[PDB]
RNA sequence: AUGCGA
């Protein structure tokens, strides 16, 4: 009963997860590492 | 002039019908009347809860919801109230009044 | 295309996206007088009134869920557990 | 109601519309102000007004803020009480805050409105006071038990958690004990709560009651603890200065 | 391709930049729209927003008229445009 | 640039062309940081939609 | 350094209701 | 632009008290403090409205254009 | 570069399937995700 | 009497459709529309 | 309504900022209370406004041109007045027999700016009046200037008065950058009252320092309310004070010689109940001054209106009833919602 | 137990000082609720006659027009509100202003240059003439039935010398002001007091005597009459604990805050209520008690709704 | 476009 319905838009859904925690933010590091 | 057709209010999905509970809706009060009013209600022996509450100030409006015991009505048990309200009132202007030419 | 009824093999659950079109293609309905199989019971808002009708699942519709094939499976909403 | 910072789809939600008498502005809860990212500083809010059922449909069962509880990124809850609200449960849950039976009774009916929906009563229910003797008295715990108590279904057992607070034990005293958050059955047994209980980290109270309830029980919480605290706050307030 | 800030052809049209199809066809202006300033409210539910009733006034729904709904809908009209849930206008069938 | 100096004691003119370079640098870090946010969401967010 | 200096006038400026500075 | 009619904290009418105060720093050579007590202001509601008031109206006057110059 | 999509696109002869939730809204066209991932029908009576 | 003040020389003066847009007694050639008494209802808020 | 801060530094005067008071010496309450005071909003006493409090006014000039059009005297016509008598004589309601308003006139979006006849039309024809809210006409300036004959007076610059009360929305900041809007106007009855018999003209939420650190706010009351008690302005310019003479000594004991509070707060009562609060709330007077940004005037509704051409869209603009955009993110967004009929 | 009549037994009044404009008076005994009603009433529900709709029929001044008729509302006017009605809505304008709903006040002021001043400033007032615009131009015009009802309570500003303009020769100001009975919670310029607050008595609970110079040193750290020394070498008494002002400053001391307690007597309040001038502060109290009656008055005539 | 709420 916890299971993802069908037809989820997980894709933006992943597209949001990684860009709006991306404002927050030896080797490359921060934005331009996950820009890179 | 005509008896106040809506001054209160009875919210009957706020009432009982077994016996003691009400909501009543006052339009244009507050706290004013509303604090001296629970005060005394819960001055009834025979209340168990009374309160009110405003939605919003901007909706100028003042509930107050009294469950009483088996033993009186919300309508009565307000009636009291008011009448505690009146009678009490007379005794505040008449101690005034007498402090007022004991000067 | 036609998956038979046998033959399906989806979730039994309908979907909270399933769920709300469903109310709302309902509801829709019956404010273009869809003919109402339960009691009206004060409500004039026909979404609330097709959320009535969800309860006792009387909504004459079927879920044509497709498959990226095109294959699909039309399930009741008489079926489907709503929850 | 979407905000400015479109970044993602929890910045656009759907909401129940109110019509305020005598207002020029949008009003909106604090609970959402953390999720729009959204502060009163002079921030601009656009309204949509759908002119379809199936997307009014949607606007009640997609968009809603119930079905914003958890962020997707990371299911920590999001919409919680802030500042004040925060505070206030800090003052009234000491476990020094005593309430007549006049006001006890009188946060409740406060916090309370059975013509809202508020109940699954249609009558109230209340605790026997802390205090027998001296003078029958309320605590504050008591109040949050009453509350509880009020707004979920009485026909369930109430929840259980065992949860820990953002205060050291330290502060309230060398053999006092107050970090560690008890709820049994619905009913707070000792702590306070914060930030980490009532704010929109997860678990907590808040979270727990989500979670066992469902989000309309949990959004029902927070107007009630709003209602609460923002009265509470009236008979106390908040006050800081140099001398703190 | 031409031999200044010219005038713009039809390339340097809905692509480019923003343009049409990012400008205006993956998002546009939109009608029943607001914007306006906004302001803390714990009276009203979490869930709920507070509209000025500019708005209240200004803002419509397209209501199918019914036997349910009759009146309602009626009461809206005998407000007027100018009241509370009144109705600005009517759609004959 | 280690300032002893504080808030409620307030800070020594030194010290407060210190706690300006440090509230620039936020702020130019702060104004710029949301600009470089925009092209990750949209260049990735096109693809996964 | 020297010290800002304190007012001179630097008296009462405040009274319960009820009462004045004929008792001060 | 003119001396507030009742100080907005308080609701103590203040614009009487004005031109004496004015006077009275004048003509009585007195201090802020001692011309205030003597006016009445006991509270920093009507300390504040009359001690920070700037009557600009005196600057405005002089662009009257309905006389000649 | 819209209009190099548009040229590899047409050099193609190239048919749009329509599938892609962007041309979709760019035709008019019923989003295919979430409640636009599936149909709804109607059960009528037959007599 | 229509008037119109002279920005320049305060002379007041009651201009015609029929004579230049000037003061007289200036020669100024902005003009300032004189009130008058007509009455204007007011809240007094 | 304009004030001289108690509190400033010594080049207020000496750079006479005194002649443009940008501001006003305030009663401010720090305190939570109403709950309508959180993070960025706080309350004004409603009553302190019908007082007059920051009471401001907005000005805006026009220039009705008619020589744009030019070009060799001639077929010029346009002249303020009537002509046809067909036009509405209640247009004298606001404009007199020469085309132009009575200055003092009030005006609503809609009502005639003035009135002219063009032969060509042999119509007497107006230029509308375009604003949300109504003005009163506050000058009409006569331009024959510049000018090589044009007798016919045919510029007009018409300013009017445009009241702009203190509301819901406006933005008000402290000398400290802290900005708010005022959330509601609290009735003076539901304010805090202190003993002192007194509830505050603004309050602010506590919770808002500790982010900010604001402290300057904090003498900044304290010194205020000390140089209101002895009645004197205090001198604000940095490090005129040492980590070994604080203000908070300086003004806290100077206060305690007036008869308040060293610590500078007062015990006050809850207007709604009546009970003494828990502790003494932090007041004191604190110039407060009102951005022009009123972007409460920044509200916009639009259910119908323009479209271009190329679009058959809605145009752009509050003032042109234009209507918002949904952006590529917010369609995006949407579709993140499943919402797919909403964004359809 | 307890009956409304053991209230009357329990409450107490003590008037302190009673001036025709201030009253400093003490209810023991009572609930905190009932003071706040009687506060809250005093302020925002006592009805009081103020300016409502002001005509100009011209003003020149450099003083703004809207701003000058929030002014002239402002003013306290001395009347007696029994004077008139309320003024309804439900009726156009000419309705709406009757001799017996409102009171109308002239102002016709004409701004001239004194016949030559001396010297340079020459003043104003000495340069020119009715430069200051005062409330005590505001002309009372009475019709008929109130022109005789006056004879006796005329129409005067509460306070003459309120500056309210300042013109310069060639400004005139012709306006017509409808004073109309209004609420002090509609408007605060219908708020008929300036300040009614209350305050509960402080209590100075003496934990252990001090005595000497710690006793009269403990002594000076109170507003000066509160505590009183008989002798000093027993104790340091309380001469009144009505003097303080609850400023809290012994606790920055130990040599008594060790040995202080600072609290309040729940019963016991000290109003202070000052006027207007509209009416005596006590009279205003009385409409207060009065009109909170009149509301239970009401609560009771009202039929129970459903 | 610039500036702006930010
Ligand atoms: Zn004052």
């Amino acid at each position: 009963r916890s299971l993802i319905n069908p037809g989820e838009a997980v894709g933006i859904i992943a597209s949001q997860s990684v860009g709006e925690p991306s404002t927050q933010m030896n080797v490359t590091l921060g934005i331009p590492r996950l820009r890179e | 002039e005509e008896p106040d057709r809506e001054k209160i209010k009875l919210l009957t999905q706020a009432t009982s019908e077994d016996g003691t509970s009400a909501s009543f809706q006052i339009v244009e009060e507050d706290h004013t009347l509303g604090n001296a009013l629970r005060y005394v209600i819960m001055k009834n022996p025979d209340v168990e809860f009374c309160g009110y509450s405003i939605p919003h100030p901007s909706e100028n409006l003042l509930n107050i919801r009294i469950q009483t015991y088996g033993e009186t009505t919300a309508v009565d048990a307000l009636q009291k109230g008011l009448k505690d309200l009146m009678d009490l009132c007379d005794v505040v202007e008449s101690k005034f009044t007498e402090k007022i030419k004991s000067m | 295309k036609a998956i038979p009824k046998d033959q399906r093999a989806t979730t039994p659950y309908m979907t909270k996206y399933e769920r709300a079109r469903i109310l709302g293609t309902r509801a829709l309905q019956i404010s273009m007088n869809a003919p109402v199989f339960v009691d009206l019971e004060g409500e004039t808002d026909p979404l609330r009134i097709a959320m009535k009708e969800l309860a006792e699942k009387k909504i004459p519709l079927v879920i044509r869920r497709y498959l990226p094939d095109g294959s699909f499976e039309d399930w009741s909403v008489e079926e489907l557990i709503v929850d | 109601m979407n905000r400015q910072p479109t970044l993602h789809k929890a910045s656009m939600m759907g909401h129940k519309v109110r019509v305020l008498p005598n207002e020029k502005t949008l009003r909106l809860h604090y609970a959402n102000t953390g999720a729009y990212n959204a502060d009163f500083d002079g921030d601009e809010m656009n309204m949509h007004f759908p002119q379809n059922e199936n997307a009014r449909a949607e606007a009640l069962n997609l968009a809603n803020t119930d079905s914003q509880y958890l962020t997707p990124t990371s299911g920590s809850p999001v919409r919680g009480l802030i500042q004040d609200h925060i505070s206030a449960g800090v003052w009234l849950t000491s476990k020094d805050s005593f309430f007549t039976r006049e006001q006890y009774q009188q946060y409740i009916y406060g916090c309370i409105r059975p013509e809202d929906g508020h109940t699954t009563r249609s009558k109230i229910v209340t605790l026997p006071p802390t205090i027998f003797k001296p003078y029958p008295l309320w605590t504050g715990k008591q109040i949050i038990t009453t509350v509880l108590l009020n707004v979920t279904p009485p026909d369930m057992p109430g929840i259980n958690l065992i949860s820990k607070n953002k205060i050291k034990n330290e502060y309230w005293g060398k053999g006092s004990l107050e970090n560690e958050v008890l709820f049994k059955d619905g009913a707070l047994l000792c702590g306070i709560l914060d930030k980490s209980q009532y704010g929109a980290s997860k678990y907590g109270i808040v979270h727990s009651l989500h979670e066992v309830y469902g989000p309309e029980v949990a959004a029902k919480v927070l107007s009630v603890l709003g209602r609460l605290f923002t009265n509470y706050i009236t008979a106390t307030a908040f006050t800081c200065g140099m001398d703190d | 391709k031409a031999q200044k800030v010219p005038i713009p052809g039809v390339k340097q049209a809905l692509e480019k930049k923003e343009g049409l199809f990012r400008k205006h066809m993956m998002g546009k202006r939109v009608n029943y729209a607001a914007r306006s300033v906004i302001s803390p409210d714990p009276n009203i539910e979490t869930n709920e927003i507070g509209v000025p009733p500019v708005f209240a006034v200004k803002l419509t729904y397209p209501e199918p008229v019914t036997a349910y709904n009759i009146a309602e809908l009626r009461q809206a009209v005998i407000n007027g445009p100018d009241k509370w849930p009144g109705a600005t206008q009517i759609q004959n069938e | 640039g280690y300032v002893k100096g504080r808030f409620y004691s307030g800070i020594k003119p030194q010290e407060y062309y210190f706690h300006c370079m440090a509230g620039r640098e936020g702020l130019i870090d702060t104004a710029v940081k949301t600009s470089r946010s925009g092209y990750l969401q949209r260049c990735l967010t096109k693809q996964l939609e | 350094r020297k010290d800002v200096p304190k007012v001179e006038g630097l008296k009462l400026e405040h009274f319960a209701t009820g009462y004045d500075a004929e008792d001060f | 632009m003119i001396v507030p009619v009742r100080c907005f904290s308080c609701g103590k009418v203040v614009g009487d008290k004005w031109e004496s105060y004015l006077n009275l720093l004048q003509e009585d050579e007195l201090d802020e403090g001692t011309a205030l007590s003597r006016l009445g202001l006991k509270r920093y509601c009507c300390r504040r409205m009359i001690l920070t008031h700037v009557d600009l109206i005196e600057k405005f006057l002089r662009y009257n254009p309905l006389e000649k110059r | 570069t819209t209009c190099q999509f548009l040229t590899k696109a047409v050099l193609d002869n190239e048919r749009e399937q329509l599938d892609s939730p962007s041309a979709r809204i760019v035709v008019g066209k019923l989003n295919n995700v979430g409640t636009g991932s599936f149909d709804v029908l109607a059960k009528v009576p037959n007599a | 009497t229509l008037k119109y003040i002279c920005a320049e020389c305060s002379s007041k003066l009651s201009l015609s459709r029929t004579d230049a847009v000037r003061c007289k007694d200036c020669g100024h050639r902005i003009l300032l529309k004189a009130r008058t008494k007509r009455l204007v209802q007011f809240e007094a808020r | 309504t304009g004030q001289t801060p108690i509190v400033k530094a010594n080049l207020y005067d000496d750079y006479g900022m005194d002649n443009f008071p940008n501001g006003f010496n305030a009663v401010v309450a720090v305190i939570s209370y109403t709950g309508y005071d959180m993070d960025d909003a706080m309350i004004i006493n409603k009553s302190a406004d019908e007082r007059g409090f920051g009471y401001g006014t907005m000005y805006k000039t026009e220039k009705v041109d008619l020589a744009l059009n030019r070009n060799r005297g001639d077929p010029i016509t346009q002249h303020f007045g009537f002509g046809n008598d067909e036009w509405p004589k209640e247009w004298l309601e606001k404009l007199d027999e020469d085309g132009l308003p009575y200055i003092g006139t009030y005006v609503e979006e809609g009502d005639p700016i003035c009135a002219y006849f063009d032969d060509t039309l042999n119509k007497t024809k107006i230029k509308t009046y375009h604003s949300s809210e109504p003005a009163y006409i506050e000058e009409v300036n006569l331009i024959g200037d510049e000018s090589n004959k044009f007798q016919e007076l045919q510029t007009v610059s018409i300013k009017y008065r445009i009241r702009r009360t203190p509301q819901i929305g406006d933005k008000f900041s402290s000398r400290h950058g802290q900005k708010g809007v005022c959330s509601r106007k609290w009735p003076t009855i539901d304010m805090p009252f202190s003993e002192t018999g007194i509830q505050p003209d603004i309050i602010i939420n506590p919770h808002a320092f500790p982010s900010r650190m604001t402290i300057g706010m904090f003498v900044e009351s304290l010194a205020g309310k000390a140089g209101a008690l002895h009645g004197i302005a205090q001198d604000s310019t940095p490090w005129i004070f040492n980590e070994d003479d604080t203000p908070a000594d300086y003004f806290g004991e100077q206060l305690a010689k007036a008869g308040y509070n060293y610590h500078g707060n007062e015990p006050m009562y809850s207007g709604a109940t009546g009970e003494e609060l828990r502790a003494d709330i932090y007041v004191g007077v604190v110039y407060y001054q009102r951005l022009r940004h009123m972007v409460n005037d920044k509200f916009q509704v639009r259910s119908t209106g323009p479209v271009n051409s190329l679009t058959m869209q809605p145009v752009k603009g509050r003032k042109r009833h234009g209507g918002i955009r949904v952006g590529e993110m917010e369609r995006d967004a949407l579709i993140g919602h499943g919402t797919s009929f909403l964004l359809q | 137990e307890w009956n409304v009549e053991k209230f009357k037994k329990d409450f107490e009044v003590n008037i302190s000082s009673l001036d025709a404009r201030e009253a400093n008076f003490d209810l023991i005994n009572i609930d905190t609720s009932i003071a706040n009603a009687f506060r809250r009433i005093m302020i925002s529900e006592v009805p009081s006659v103020a300016a409502e709709y002001v005509y100009f029929f011209n003003n020149t001044s450099v003083i703004q027009d809207e701003v000058l008729a929030h002014r002239i509302g402002l003013v306290p006017l001395k009347v007696d509100p029994d004077m008139l009605t309320w003024v309804d809505s439900n009726l156009p304008d000419d309705e709406k202003f009757t001799d017996e709903n409102t009171i109308v006040l002239s102002l016709n002021v004409k701004c001239t240059r004194n016949p030559d001043a001396p010297k340079g400033s020459t003043d104003p007032k000495e340069l020119y003439n009715n430069a200051h615009v005062y409330a005590r131009d505001l002309k009372f015009e009475p019709q008929g039935r109130q022109s005789t009802t006056f004879a006796d309570c005329p129409v005067v500003p509460a306070d003459p010398d309120i500056l309210l303009a300042k013109l310069r020769p060639g400004q005139e100001i012709s306006l017509k002001a409808h004073c109309i009975l209004g609420i002090g919670g509609d408007h605060a310029k219908f708020s008929p007091v300036s300040t009614a607050s209350y305050r509960l008595l402080p209590q100075i609970n003496i934990l252990q005597p001090i005595k000497g110079e710690s006793a009269r040193r403990f002594q000076k750290c109170f507003p000066p009459g509160v505590i009183g020394i008989d002798e000093g070498s027993d104790e340091a008494y309380v001469k009144d604990a009505r003097k303080d002002t609850v400023s809290r400053e012994v606790l920055r001391y130990e040599e008594f805050a060790d040995k202080v307690k600072l609290g309040r007597v729940r019963n016991h309040f000290i109003f202070n209520v000052e006027s207007a001038g509209a009416m005596t502060p006590e009279e205003i109290f009385f409409k207060s008690v009065r009109i909170l009656k009149n509301k239970a008055e009401y609560l009771k005539n009202c039929p129970i709704t459903q």
